[PDB]
RNA sequence: CUCGUUAAGGAACUCGGCAAAAUGACCCCGUAACUUCGGGAGAAGGGGUGCUGACUUCGGUCAGCCGCAGUGAAUAGGCCC
RNA sequence: CGCGGUGCAUUAGCUAGUUGGUGAGGUAACGGCUCACCAAGGCCACGAUGCAUAGCCGACCUGAGAGGGUGAUCGGCCACACUGGGACUGAGACACGGCCCAGACUCCUACGGGAGGCAGCAGUAGGGAAUCUUCGGCAAUGGACGAAAGUCUGACCGAGCAACGCCGCGUGAGUGAAGAAGGUUUUCGGAUCGUAAAACUCUGUUGUUAGAGAAGAACAAGGACGUUAGUAACUGAACGUCCCCUGACGGUAUCUAACCAGAAAGCCACGGCUAACUACGUGCCAGCAGCCGCGGUAAUACGUAGGUGGCAAGCGUUGUCCGGAUUUAUUGGGCGUAAAGCGAGCGCAGGCGGUUUCUUAAGUCUGAUGUGAAAGCCCCCGGCUCAACCGGGGAGGGUCAUUGGAAACUGGGAGACUUGAGUGCAGAAGAGGAGAGUGGAAUUCCAUGUGUAGCGGUGAAAUGCGUAGAUAUAUGGAGGAACACCAGUGGCGAAGGCGGCUCUCUGGUCUGUAACUGACGCUGAGGCUCGAAAGCGUGGGGAGCAAACAGGAUUAGAUACCCUGGUAGUCCACGCCGUAAACGAUGAGUGCUAAGUGUUGGAGGGUUUCCGCCCUUCAGUGCUGCAGCAAACGCAUUAAGCACUCCGCCUGGGGAGUACGACCGCAAGGUUGAAACUCAAAGGAAUUGACGGGGGCCCGCACAAGCGGUGGAGCAUGUGGUUUAAUUCGAAGCAACG
RNA sequence: GCCUAAGGUGGGAUAGAUGAUUGGGGUGAAGUCGUAACAAGGUAGCCGUAUCGGAAGGUGCGGCUGGAUCACCUCCU
RNA sequence: GGAGGUAUGACAA
């Protein structure tokens, strides 16, 4: 470009975006409005609780939660590890991070938090899935 | 047309270079004469003559090579294009390879090196470096 | 039967707002969707109107006065989706 | 008051005390600050107005820097005090803990009436992913008041909670083996956990206990004296020197001594990017996963165990910012094929601009002076057992400001010149365009005769037409459309596009000429105009061709390809549409840069009887090709090379040229033009293979030419299913099945 | 008495949430229907437009080569 | 010698 070119109109960058806009906002029940608030976890309900299929050079029942967050937003998350004590209406912590098998499922779930029991008799990787020690 | 002289002189003679032509005619004036001047008194060219000719006076330039083959010159670039004008002080005066080119220059004095500016401590509009 | 008033409420009447009531003249402001760009439109919605002196450059205007009320009575659209 | 700092034009108009003036009033003060009167001005594409967003700054994080992002703690300016308004008091408010009023919200009432405003420090509820004790003292420092003691002070000093962060020390150290057991593994020999352990020697950072016990404190007042200038004179004021007393923290820091190795290490990862490997279980399930991707009976990728590696009182993970990312390229990118040159032109505004004298000094360069607070970054110092931290000093920081010079360059002004641009003279070419008419060939139809059974069409046929005279043949006539040869990577035009012939009107281009103007030019958003074919409106027309459609065929089907018919439409005039593989898939302008060859229109020259040939030169139009360019293909004086000016355009693929909005349009739909969500690719060029209902060459019981068989019967044998207690297992196109 | 906040009424503007129902879009190991494109993709393809049709797509008009094959002219080597 | 024009094939591996 010409320089009076990039005067008459500067270099506009390339926009950007989070992997994650459900985290990126709130909810103010009193003027009830998207509060833009940069948070690394949320709480919410699970909606719904259930197994889907993934993608094709993988075949396997992964476990996801449809979840209704406290800025009511709806969101799609994923159950890791092996077990869980969850059901409609658990409250749940969920964490940012893709799961690459499925599109639609942005978000994981915390364990350890909430009533997201601990996973049971994981002793490597152990902080990650959240369950004590074995003493 | 022909809107900007200096730049048109300077590719000309980047082109005859290319080619390994010996010589060189251009539609002269008062700041190429300087230009070749320093040329001339810096050591990338042998020799340069006049012509005075009703409609402008031309400039004929006779160019410098090691041998029949290596070359003086290597390269030139003008950098006040003039779309984007390069006024420069003293301490920002350019080195064009740390001393090995140079750097020509317009300024209060007039048209100088960027050895006799950045020891003078004037600057000025920078007009073109030399590889 | 033809008329006139009516407390509070106000279409609960009724097949159904039937009938009646309300609006109604003039000046000014302002006037939507839609549109065959002509209209819709007097949309809607508002305000003012009497008398007496000054004032205009002749209609506006200012001040004052009286009344519950000033097209003071009669005659003149109910409107919108 | 200058200047500066954020997004949208899918926001182009905004204002009316608004702009200015004459008066008057008003304020601490200027002034439309306010009122009247007079006038209609004023702001804006250098982005006004409107919408959204936001306290600004020093500074903080990052970065090579340019820059980006943030505005927490500390300091400065601003604004607010339940929401809105108004004043009073006062030097100072239109006042957090003041007044009045309106509103919302709550509280106490004896039910008559009152009262209140934590965004002060703590603290409660709620929201939330989540961020503190309803602590002590005014000893210090600072502030109000007071003559002073002193009173007040949730400012502030301190303490408390939180591994929230930065720094520091720990969690013992020495000796101790071809190496205890046990864990894991094993090639069953051994290997590793491992000098790690046990053992012996030492220590007490730390911890427990007991003693000693700082600074931070300066003071003020008070008790004493002394000096000054004021004194009629002493108290007294100012100044100096002694005495006097003052600590929440806290009996904490700190120091000493006694004692115990004793009470004190975990987190993540180990397929590659990335430092770090084996065993078992599991078997595309469980699960892993930042990206590539692991997992389907032998997983260094799941889970566990052992082992190792990186960090360490932390580790890991999410979220946010920067960088890498030159991935918005000023530094610092591109547009022939990958993303992208608007379809093309005419031109307002702006951007840029030939040579040159003089002048200025807006830009530019430059000296000095001032300021850029402190804290912070950085450099040198110094104190905290070092360090963090703390303090001192310095440095630097501004597209900063005043003054004072230069002026080379850009700009401003007064000129001057002709090369650029254009006018004039004379010539050249041309499907250049619009209007008008005219033509011969051919088809179709009609008429007249000849003549009579098929014509037409196909891979096959068939539908059809034809005995009522077909096709065909010969002579005319009507009607429409297009122009054989010439005709050519030839010509013109800005493009689209334009081929018969003549005439009317008209445009641009080229060559010389060197008379004339004398930089007048180029680009050109936004606008205006033109603009293939299809298509729309009105009315004509309609020969042939031909969507739609019909029928015949084909086909598994055939809403298609084939055939026979055939409507709109194709054509004319006007008005709309405004799109294209609108392509040289290459914007316009200018200049420079080997050569070769043809060719179109000219000019000049040297010959030639002219013709013609040759040399030079301009403007185009093709091919080859050097340099250079290019990812390559390819380009190369008709650049995609070197350069400069301007415009348009791109920032991964899809969603999507969609939606919303606006404009345009009779309508169809066009122009502008996203996001959500989704993938880790999409793509370009080229290479090797393979393939081809692609070509060429060749060969083979491959076909052809032939002979004899299998498939049909019966039996033998093998195979598949099926039955079976089992009908053992293997073999599955050629290449399993005597 | 002027000025005046709040308030009421009125018609508009503007931004958002929700909304029966509907439209296409994207993703999802082994569902269905054809086989449109890639070779001459078996009718060369694509671009624009119109029209048709279950769907790809087809047909007409115009354009392009980002078109394979055999047969002529012009050009260059 | 070369250029311009003149029917179907499960998913993963
Ligand atoms: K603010
Ligand atoms: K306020
Ligand atoms: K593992
Ligand atoms: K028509
Ligand atoms: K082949
Ligand atoms: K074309
Ligand atoms: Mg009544
Ligand atoms: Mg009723
Ligand atoms: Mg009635
Ligand atoms: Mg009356
Ligand atoms: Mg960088
Ligand atoms: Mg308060
Ligand atoms: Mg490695
Ligand atoms: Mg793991
Ligand atoms: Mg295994
Ligand atoms: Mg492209
Ligand atoms: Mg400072
Ligand atoms: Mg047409
Ligand atoms: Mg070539
Ligand atoms: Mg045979
Ligand atoms: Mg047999
Ligand atoms: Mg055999
Ligand atoms: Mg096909
Ligand atoms: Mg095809
Ligand atoms: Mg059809």
């Amino acid at each position: 470009p010409t320089i009076n070119q990039l005067v008459r109109k500067p270099r506009k960058s390339k926009v950007e975006k989070s992997d994650s806009p459900a985290l990126n906002k709130g909810y103010n029940s009193f003027k009830k409005t998207q509060t833009n608030v940069n948070s690394p976890q949320k709480r919410g309900v699970c909606t719904r609780v259930g197994t889907m299929t993934p993608k094709k050079p993988n075949s396997a029942l992964r476990k996801y939660a449809r979840v209704r967050l406290s800025n009511l937003i709806e969101v799609t998350a994923y159950i890791p590890g092996i077990g869980h004590n969850l059901q409609e209406h658990s409250v749940v912590l969920l964490r940012g991070g893709r799961v690459k098998d499925l599109p639609g499922v942005r978000y994981h779930i915390v364990r350890g938090a909430l009533d997201t029991a601990g996973v049971n008799d994981r002793k490597q990787s152990r902080s990650k899935y959240g369950t004590k020690r074995p003493k | 047309v022909m809107t900007d002289p200096i730049a048109d002189f300077l590719t000309r003679i980047r082109n005859a270079n290319m080619v390994k032509h010996e010589t060189l005619e251009v539609p002269a004036s008062k700041i190429k004469r300087d230009i070749a001047e320093i040329l001339k008194r810096e050591g990338f060219i042998r020799d340069v003559e006049y012509i005075e000719d009703d409609k402008q006076g031309v400039i004929r330039v006779f160019l410098k090579y090691g041998k029949n083959e290596e070359r003086v010159i290597t390269n030139l670039k003008r950098i006040s294009k003039p779309g984007l004008r390069a006024y420069v002080k003293a301490d920002e005066v350019p080195k064009v390879l740390n001393g090995l080119g140079i750097a020509i220059i317009s300024t209060s004095e007039g048209v100088i090196t960027d050895k006799e500016a950045r020891a003078k401590n004037i600057g000025g509009e920078v007009i073109a470096y030399v590889w």
